[PDB]
This record gives structure tokens, C-alpha cells and sequence, in this order.
RNA sequence: GAAACUGCGAAUGGCUCAUUAAAUCAGUUAUAGUUUGUUUGAUGGUAUCUACUACUCGGAUAACCGUAGUAAUUCUAGAGCUAAUACGUGCAACAAACCCCGACUUCUGGAAGGGAUGCAUUUAUUAGAUAUGCGAUGAUUCAUGAUAACUCGACGGAUCGCACGGCCGCCGGCGACGCAUCAUUCAAAUUUCUGCCCUAUCAACUUUCGAUGGUAGGAUAGUGGCCUACCAUGGUGGUGACGGGUGACGGAGAAUUAGGGUUCGAUUCCGGAGAGGGAGCCUGAGAAACGGCUA
């Protein structure tokens, strides 16, 4: 069948097809989470350990982790879970769909694999280069952790380090940097101060109202007592 | 139905709104607010149907979204906001202050009031009880809650509320000899002085009211609003002073005016 | 599901009622909790009408029990179920329902009695004076005293474990205690 | 005396095993028997104030309030336990013939142990919350007849 | 500013009259027998207590990008990023008063120290009077207060826009969104009394397996044989029960008019019910929803 090999370290993927049953014998009877040595799968895959991630069958149905069968079953699935995306469907809506079991079998049409251990010889399409991350950290804490900044270092200046510059299709010069989140600014401190002040004013108003009511009751009771004595 | 209704058919709108039969299939459904749906006058009717500042629904929304209309000294941007009895409607741009009062025919009338008279309103007390921590409070029939009320104030009394400070500045006890206006029933909008009160255990109480011309009528306790102490109302009444005129005398006056 | 409507019932005359609408969600019922005594506490959260919350107790071990005469409430352990008025089978299964008669550990109440009255069922002069003053009105029901010997106290569950998730109650006293002891002595 | 059930019957909220005594305490306080006046001009029977029966559905000593419609009728049946059938007799107007026809209504009503009723006497029943499948009324007064 | 996440809505409206004969429904009642997103008015004081970010906590995922499967679907699996008013945590500005234990003590005392103490839940005890203080109703051990405890509490703001100021870094305005409590408004659910066409070639019916009532429980938002266990034999009926028919949804109303009456009411307003027939259910304040799901 076909194979989808992904290298998280380098962010590279490649499609591989095998038609020899002897090589595929290693993957058969394995499960979605188990690891398979790449020695059987070709010769250039020596020293490479592959971790299964999933795959589809000859009808396109995906494999579901936990279904300990090699066949296809029907399950009632929640939206957002694997094998049921449920885009455009209502909240709390479930659907009965067909999924294949987690056990590898010849009925599969493709397998998804992840390189967990690198072998002696690199593969020309996977490990030669690495695709850089497009977006850097956006949270202030993440930026501080990335550059090992202290509590006094200005995280603002380090954002320009990974800002990406480019030329628009018109030929214009443009640059883009992320907006930092969870960054302490004077406005946040002012908002906190205003919250505390509002709490203080509420407490003071309640105390004053209670005192005024007690005074009114005391005055009325004094008047009533004076009336009673006569 | 499976839940709250959001529409109001025009024929089902209260008759005192005076909506055209063929104006449309729907009427503005009053929003939740201090006043009940059947006993309110939405701002859309006031601005479009009554004052004619807006010629359309869209114009009403446009006027209101500029923050130009205030109800009880607070800016309201909701077209279907329920404005009811004794409420003050002010438009600072036009220097207009209105008080919502029932005319002799039982329909809300925008009574122009002075600047001083626009700083307060009257409210009817529903009940007085103890809140959390034992704090006494009372609630009015316009959805208001006031803590630490005067111990003398009790249910069915009228309190003078200062809108600027949101404080009770005076109150009227419900008693015989007080000028009142009827806020419900066939006698809605009439003004007179209470003569006697009939109380029936486990049943509604009947109030007997005498008009300034000696005409007598009776209504339920919940339909009586006290307007002052004695015979002088604390607020200016609309034209007619709550005097219901028979159709014969109305026709006589109309014919006299014609000539 | 379980329905609380009267449509399925007969008329007071005995005649049959013909259906004119389907079941409504606002007249539903849910399965009983059937709470039991077990060291493995398990309380389930139920979302009910209006977004409110109910607590379904499947297994409870301890409860909040109060001594009426002494005006003392302590958290103790429920030992077993001895009597149930509604159904005798509910005693065999150790079901925890309101008004069931249970035996609770007396250790917290014994400790409170020792600390308060200075009696078993260093010290400062002021504490001794306080205890002596409290000793004048120290009157104890003999039946409760005999119960304290075995370490268990008869109690009645006054809460609803299937609704609030707690098996709270009070200790039997006086005529009620005599009544239930007589019913249990058989 | 009244402990004829499998469970102990008592008035809720009436603490009995108190160290103090209910000498000057109001009803329901200090262990004293609880009772109340239902209003509407009705008088609490002397048998409910000094009785020993436990009845949570009793208007004067139970947990049921009287509100709604007060009706009069004749005791049609007194065979149930603390429940009677009250037959109300009235005339229905037949408009076309300008005449009347006799009609009756059977109204199940709870009767407290403080009342002694018999088939044929006049009774006054007040409305309360549903008490059983068909009972919505409580006996408030009996005329022996 | 597309896209996407988040939030809200889609329970309204429109359509139809199949089922349904004290049932729906009309008038008239009740909730002291309950729930109620929202609007309007008021109200938010104890979290770490010996870890010890609060000048601000943590881990993901969409869009995006790139390896795809299937004949195929807002059918679907891996891989690489990155946000929050998403998710999960967490200091929660600081007190007083009340209650319990209480070393120590000039000891009928007061005393260091400790425990408890927000709001909410649950159960007990207690006050809540009224022929020198104490609220409301026709009527409530009602509102509400106090004590003992209890709960492995989705609560008690790690949010956002405008401006730009006064003291000596500290303070500071106008708003938005959001959490909790009460009241109110918008409503529902159940409910009291009276009322419906033809038929006796329908006179007895209901009660194993709830029929009528009682006791104790369970369930419910809440009352109730609504359900369970035990107990009693009850409940309706020529003042027509029960059974059957209806080419029967009920009403506001329509036609005709001496008066009385006769006939009609599917259809635009009100109320109910249904979404090919049943049944079950998630989400949600609200649905037994069907331009939602499951059989
Ligand atoms: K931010
Ligand atoms: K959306
Ligand atoms: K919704
Ligand atoms: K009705
Ligand atoms: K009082
Ligand atoms: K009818
Ligand atoms: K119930
Ligand atoms: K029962
Ligand atoms: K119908
Ligand atoms: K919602
Ligand atoms: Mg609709
Ligand atoms: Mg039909
Ligand atoms: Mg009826
Ligand atoms: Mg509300
Ligand atoms: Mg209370
Ligand atoms: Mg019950
Ligand atoms: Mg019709
Ligand atoms: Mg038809
Ligand atoms: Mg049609
Ligand atoms: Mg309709
Ligand atoms: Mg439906
Ligand atoms: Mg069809
Ligand atoms: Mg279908
Ligand atoms: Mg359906
Ligand atoms: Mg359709
Ligand atoms: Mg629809």
C-alpha cells in the first residue's frame, strides 16, 4: 500500500508506495500506536524506527484508535473527535459513521508514520533540510522563555528579531510582526486600580447607608420614647 | 410554543397605541423593562407615531443610536424600551421634557413639563420586606428597588423619587381624601379623591373615587395611583385635569367650536 | 423516557384517556440514585431544568449528623442501615434514602462530650470552673448512654441523597428513639 | 397513641427532646403542639389545638394553606381514610327553553381528624394545592345537621 | 481587513387541522406548589494563611502550511506553526464584629494563642412578640437574623475601547463584555369553578399489571399514584357513567334577522397539536426541536 512518512524534527513529509508483501509483512498485525523498525521497509530505511499514526482503508474510511478489530465498524461519534469533523453541525449533535479498527491489515490503502529514531543514512527528501517555523511566539511569557529573558528585560525589542520582511506583488516593501499578548502595560495597571477603587467605593457607600439608617432609627426611637413617657 | 414569542401582530397590539389596521402585519413588541408590555409606550411609537420626529422604523433607530433620548435621566438606545406611567422623556437637543400620563380617554399622552418638574417622578410601592443581611427594602411598580426606606412607607403608598440622586424625597400614604389617578380599567385616566375603601378578605379591595365635578366611580386597589396629599396633585396633569366628559357634552363643545 | 404526566392514567370515573400529544421534556423523570454505603464515594453531577445542578450520590461513606439535645453537629461515619419504613428490602441492600434509620460512629460526639462536660461516656482553673458550671445541668438520656457504650448511635437520615448528594441526619432521641428501638428489638 | 404506621409520625420542626420546657412558648416552639389560624373568618377547632393526631394535610396543624375557592356542599361519602366526597347541587340554565335542570358535582376533599362528618351533613371546603390524584380541597367546617 | 477560533441566534416566524368529546378550549381562579437567557433597580468584604508569578500563570488547536485516502458528501487520517472574554489554573487590596477551644492567670473574672467565619449547598438547634426594640399576609415554624457543622462548590474579573490628568512611583475619568444574589419584566408548567354535537340496537364501568384514598420514600423545576413498598376498599353512574360515531381542533366569530331561534366556523387574531408513522435523546435559559441527532 501507500505510506505517509512525516519527520517532526525537520517538518518534512514524503509519500512512499510499496507493493511487495514481504516488506509489508512487518506492519501487519500492528496497531496505531506501536512502533515498527524500517529495516524491512526497503534498504535505505536502515536504523529508522517508525511510529504508526493512522491511515485510511480502500474506501477512504479512517482508522480509529481503540477499536481493537481489523474490520470496519459503526460508531456514534462526537463532533471534533477524530474521524468526525462535523463542520457546520450543531452543538451537541452526534453522528453515526463508519471507521476502521486500529489494527493494521491488508485492507488499508495508506498508512501514516512518524520518524521517532533517525537511522545512519539520511533520506534525500526528508532529513536534508528543515522547514522553518513561520510564526514565532505571540504570548509575552513564550517570548521571554524563547530568549531566556529575565523579569526586567524588555520583551518588546526581541520581537523584531523574528519579524519577517517581504515584497508585495506590486513591488512594495512590507514587514509584519505579531501583537504581543498578556503584556503588562500601564493601562492594565490602571484597570486593576479602577477595579480596586470601585470595590472600595461600594464598601464605603454600604457602610454610610447603614450608618445613616441606624441614625434615623435611633432618632425615631428617641422621639417615640419621649412620647411614651408622657 | 416551545419558548418565548418575539413577534407581536398588529391586531394584538394594545388599543391605546392607536395603530392603523392596514399599517402592517406587525407592531413593535415591547422589550423587557420596568413596565409591563400592555401598560407601556415604546419609544418607537413616541418618536415616530406621536412626535413624528422619525418618519420610519429606520429613522427611529438612527435617532436613538445618536444617544439623543433620555428616559428617567438615563440615555436609552432601545427602540422598544417600555416607557410607562409617570416616566420622564427628555430630548436635550430639542429642549423637550415630557411626562407620560393617561388622558381622560385612557391613552398615554406626552405631557410637556418644565425643567424643574422633569427632575423627579412618582412611584407606587408594591411591598416592603427584608433582604439579605436583614436590610429592609421596597420595590415599586416600575421595577425599582430601594434599600433602607423610611419605616413609615408601606405598600400602595406613593414615593417622590429624585432622578438626579435616585433618592426618596417625599412620600404619600394611601388613605381616604387623597387625589388619585386610575391607571387601569374602563376608568383609566380619570382623576378624583378617594371617598372610602372596601376590603374583602382573600379578595381584591374596592376603591371609591369622586370626580371634581361630583361624578362617582369605583375601581380595584391595583388600578389606583395617588398623585398628592389632600386634593392638590404633586405633578401637573394633562389637559382636561382627568375629567371625563360625556359624549353629549363633547359634541356640544365641538359644535360650539365649529362656529 | 420516564414521564410524570397524567395522560397515561385513567380518569377518576375509570374511563380511558385518548392521547392528544407526545411526551414533553418539561414533565420528565430520571432514574433513582439507589445510594449505598461504600468507602468508594461517588457523587454524580446532574444538569437540570434552568441550567441548575443536582447531585446524585451513588456511594456515600460519611454524613453530617446533629445531636438535637446538645445542639451539636459533627461529621461521622455511617456504619449500616437498620430500619426502613418504606421497604424492608432497602435495608438488606444498605440503600441510603431519606428517613432511613442508620447507625453512625459515636467517636466525634464522645470527644465533644468529653471536651465540653469533662465526662467520659493539666486543665486550667478557669476551664475547671467552666466545666463545673456546665455540670449542674448535665442530664443524659440513659438509652443514649447505653448506645454510646457500643460506639454506634441510631440516627435518621433527614436529607435526600439522590438530590443533594449527602446523607445528613440527626440522632434519635426520646419517644422517637424508643419507638425505633422497639421496632428494631424484634 | 397515633403511631399506627411503620414510621414515626411527628410535626416537622417541633423539637421534642429539648433540655428546656415549653411553658410560655408559642405553638410549635419549645416542643408545644403546632397549630395556626387559616384566616377568612374561620375558627380553629378546639380538637386540633389540643389533639394528638399527626396530619400533614390538616389545614390547622399541617403544611397546607387554604387559598382559592371556598365551596359548600353535602357529605356524599365518608368511606375513605381522611377523605370524603362532597356533592354540590346546582341548577343549570337551559337557555332555549328558559328553564333549569338539576346538576351535581362530586368534589373529593381531605377531612382532618379534628372533624366528625357523616353522610348527609353540610360541609364547607377550602381550596389548597393538589393533595392526591383528585383531591384539591380541605374540609374547613361541618354542620352536623 | 478576507479566512478562522470565540460568542449569540436558529425553541421566533411561516404552514396545516391528522389525532383529540371535560380532553383541547372560553370565561373565571391559584402557585403559601415551581422554573424563567434577557431588560430594568438594587446588592457583591475572609481564597494564599508555614510553597509563596500577580508589573499578569500553563498546555494545546483553528485559520495557515504540506503528505494524503475515497466513486463520493461542509466524508475523512497524519505532519509543522501560532492566539484568546476558547480550555485549565491561580494571588484574589486590606479589616472589624460574632462564635468555639484556650495556655496563662492578681481567678464568681480576662487572656495570649489557635479554630471557625465571604457568597452558595445540606441537615439540625434557635429567634422571628404584641389582651419601654422587633418587618409582611385573610392565612405560613413566612421574609429575615443567630449558632453547630457539612460540600472533594463550573461563584467571589489573570478580559477589552477611548482619552489623558493630579500628588510625589502613588493615585485618576467615561465606557464594553462577563460572574453571583434578590426584585422586576418577558413567559411557561401545573391548577380551581361552570360550560360541548349524535347515539341505550351502549347499563353497568374502574380495580392481576393504580383503580379511589392513607403512610414512608424515589423522581421532578416543583404539587400529585407521577413511580415504588405496605395498608384500606374504595371511585363513577337514568342529574346517562362506561362504550361507540363525528365527512369533530376549540374560541373570537359568519349567514339569516319581529322576538325566540336555525345553520356554519379548514383558513390571516387567541389557545392547542403535528412535521411521512412511532419511540429515544444531545445542546441549550428555553425543544422530547425534526429546513437537529439516534433506532
Ligand atoms: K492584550
Ligand atoms: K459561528
Ligand atoms: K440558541
Ligand atoms: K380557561
Ligand atoms: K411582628
Ligand atoms: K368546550
Ligand atoms: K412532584
Ligand atoms: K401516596
Ligand atoms: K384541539
Ligand atoms: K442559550
Ligand atoms: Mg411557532
Ligand atoms: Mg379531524
Ligand atoms: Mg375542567
Ligand atoms: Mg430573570
Ligand atoms: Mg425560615
Ligand atoms: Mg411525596
Ligand atoms: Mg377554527
Ligand atoms: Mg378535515
Ligand atoms: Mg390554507
Ligand atoms: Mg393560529
Ligand atoms: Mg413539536
Ligand atoms: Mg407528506
Ligand atoms: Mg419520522
Ligand atoms: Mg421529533
Ligand atoms: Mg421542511
Ligand atoms: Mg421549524
Amino acid at each position: 500500500m501507500k505510506f505517509n512518512i512525516a519527520n517532526p524534527t525537520t517538518g518534512c513529509q514524503k509519500k512512499l508506495e510499496i507493493d511487495d508483501d514481504q516488506k509489508l509483512r512487518a506492519f501487519f498485525d500492528k496497531r496505531i500506536s506501536q512502533e515498527v523498525s524500517g529495516d524491512a521497509l526497503g534498504d535505505e530505511f536502515k536504523g529508522y524506527v517508525f511510529k504508526i499514526m493512522g491511515g485510511c482503508d480502500k474506501q477512504g474510511f479512517p482508522m480509529k484508535q481503540g477499536v481493537l478489530t481489523p474490520g470496519r465498524v459503526r460508531l456514534l461519534l462526537y463532533r471534533g473527535t477524530p474521524c468526525f469533523r462535523g463542520y457546520g453541525r450543531r452543538n451537541g449533535e452526534r453522528r453515526r459513521k463508519s471507521v476502521r479498527g486500529c489494527i493494521v491489515s491488508p485492507d488499508l490503502s495508506v498508512l501514516n508514520l512518524v520518524i521517532v529514531k533517525k537511522g545512519e543514512n539520511d533520506l534525500p527528501g526528508l532529513t536534508d533540510t528543515e522547514k522553518p517555523r513561520m510564526r514565532g511566539p505571540k504570548r509575552a511569557s513564550k517570548i521571554r522563555k524563547l530568549f531566556n529573558l529575565s523579569k526586567e528585560d524588555d520583551v518588546r525589542k526581541y520581537v523584531n528579531t523574528y519579524r519577517r520582511n517581504f515584497t508585495t506583488k506590486n513591488g512594495k516593501k512590507a514587514s509584519k510582526a505579531p501583537k504581543i499578548q498578556r503584556l503588562v502595560t500601564p493601562l492594565t495597571l490602571q484597570r486593576k486600580r479602577a477595579r480596586i477603587a470601585d470595590k472600595k467605593k461600594r464598601i464605603a457607600k454600604a457602610k454610610s447607608e447603614a450608618a445613616e439608617y441606624q441614625k434615623l432609627l435611633a432618632s425615631r426611637l428617641k422621639e417615640q420614647r419621649e412620647k411614651r413617657s408622657e | 410554543a416551545r419558548g418565548l414569542k418575539k413577534h407581536l401582530k398588529r391586531l394584538n397590539a394594545p388599543k391605546h397605541w392607536m395603530l392603523d389596521k392596514l399599517g402592517g402585519a406587525f407592531a413593535p413588541k415591547p422589550s423587557s423593562g420596568p413596565h409591563k408590555s400592555r401598560e407601556c409606550l415604546p419609544l418607537i411609537i413616541i418618536l415616530r407615531n406621536r412626535l413624528k420626529y422619525a418618519l420610519t422604523y429606520r429613522e427611529v433607530i438612527s435617532i436613538l443610536m445618536q444617544r439623543q433620548v433620555m428616559v428617567d435621566s438615563k440615555v436609552r438606545t432601545d427602540k422598544t424600551y417600555p416607557a410607562g406611567f409617570m416616566d420622564v422623556v427628555s430630548i436635550p437637543k430639542t429642549n423637550e421634557n415630557f411626562r407620560l400620563l393617561y388622558d381622560t380617554k385612557g391613552r398615554f399622552r406626552l405631557h410637556s413639563v418644565r425643567d424643574e418638574e422633569a427632575k423627579f417622578k412618582l412611584c407606587k410601592v408594591r411591598s416592603v420586606q427584608f433582604g439579605q443581611k436583614g436590610i429592609p427594602y421596597l420595590n415599586t411598580y416600575d421595577g425599582r428597588t430601594i434599600r433602607y426606606p423610611d419605616p413609615l412607607i408601606k405598600a400602595n403608598d406613593t414615593i417622590k423619587l429624585d432622578l438626579e440622586s435616585n433618592k426618596i424625597v417625599d412620600f404619600i400614604k394611601f388613605d381616604v381624601g387623597n387625589v388619585v389617578m386610575v391607571t387601569g380599567g374602563r376608568n383609566r385616566g380619570r382623576v378624583g379623591v378617594i371617598k372610602n375603601r372596601e376590603k374583602h378578605k382573600g379578595s381584591f379591595e374596592t376603591v371609591h373615587i369622586q370626580d371634581a365635578l361630583g361624578h362617582e366611580f369605583a375601581t380595584r386597589l391595583g388600578n389606583v395611583f395617588t398623585l398628592g396629599k389632600g386634593t392638590k396633585p404633586w405633578v401637573s396633569l394633562p389637559k382636561g385635569k382627568g375629567i371625563k366628559l360625556s359624549i353629549i357634552e363633547e359634541a356640544r363643545k365641538r359644535l360650539a367650536a365649529q362656529s | 423516557g420516564i414521564s410524570r404526566d397524567s395522560m397515561h392514567k385513567r380518569r377518576a370515573t375509570g374511563g380511558k384517556k385518548k392521547a392528544w400529544r407526545k411526551k414533553r421534556k418539561y414533565e420528565l423523570g430520571r432514574q433513582p440514585a439507589n445510594t449505598k454505603i461504600s468507602a468508594n464515594k461517588t457523587v454524580r453531577r446532574i444538569r437540570v431544568r434552568g441550567g441548575n445542578v443536582k447531585w446524585r450520590a451513588l456511594r456515600l461513606d460519611t454524613g453530617n449528623y446533629s445531636w438535637g439535645s446538645e445542639a451539636v453537629t459533627r461529621k461521622t461515619r455511617i456504619l449500616d442501615v437498620v430500619y426502613n419504613a418504606s421497604n424492608n428490602e432497602l435495608v438488606r441492600t444498605q440503600t441510603l434514602v431519606k428517613s432511613a434509620i442508620v447507625q453512625v460512629d459515636a467517636a466525634p460526639f464522645k470527644q465533644w462530650y468529653l471536651q465540653h462536660y469533662g465526662v467520659d461516656i493539666k486543665k486550667s482553673n478557669h476551664v475547671l470552673r467552666k466545666i463545673e458550671t456546665r455540670q449542674k445541668d448535665r442530664k443524659l438520656d440513659p438509652h443514649i448512654e447505653e448506645q454510646f457504650g457500643g460506639g454506634r448511635l441510631l440516627a435518621c437520615i433527614s436529607s435526600r441523597p439522590g438530590q443533594c448528594g449527602r446523607a445528613d441526619g440527626y440522632i434519635l432521641e426520646g419517644k422517637e428513639l424508643e419507638f425505633y428501638m422497639k421496632k428494631l428489638q424484634k | 397513641a397515633e403511631q399506627t404506621e411503620k414510621a414515626f409520625l411527628k410535626q416537622p420542626g417541633v423539637f421534642l427532646s429539648s433540655k428546656k420546657t415549653g411553658k410560655g412558648k408559642r405553638p410549635g416552639k419549645g416542643g408545644n403542639r403546632y397549630f395556626k389560624s387559616i384566616g377568612l373568618g374561620f375558627k380553629t377547632p378546639r380538637e386540633a389545638t389540643e389533639g394528638t393526631y399527626i396530619d400533614k394535610k390538616c389545614p390547622f396543624t399541617g403544611n397546607v394553606s387554604i387559598r382559592g375557592r371556598i365551596l359548600a356542599g353535602t357529605c356524599h361519602s365518608a368511606k375513605m381514610n381522611r377523605t370524603i366526597i362532597v356533592r354540590r347541587n346546582y341548577l343549570h340554565y337551559v337557555k332555549k327553553y328558559q328553564r333549569y335542570e338539576k346538576r351535581h358535582s362530586n368534589i373529593p376533599a381531605h377531612i382532618s381528624p379534628c372533624f366528625r362528618v357523616k353522610e348527609g351533613d353540610h360541609v364547607i371546603i377550602g381550596q389548597c394545592r393538589p393533595l392526591s390524584k383528585t383531591v384539591r380541597f380541605n374540609v374547613l367546617k361541618v354542620i352536623p345537621a
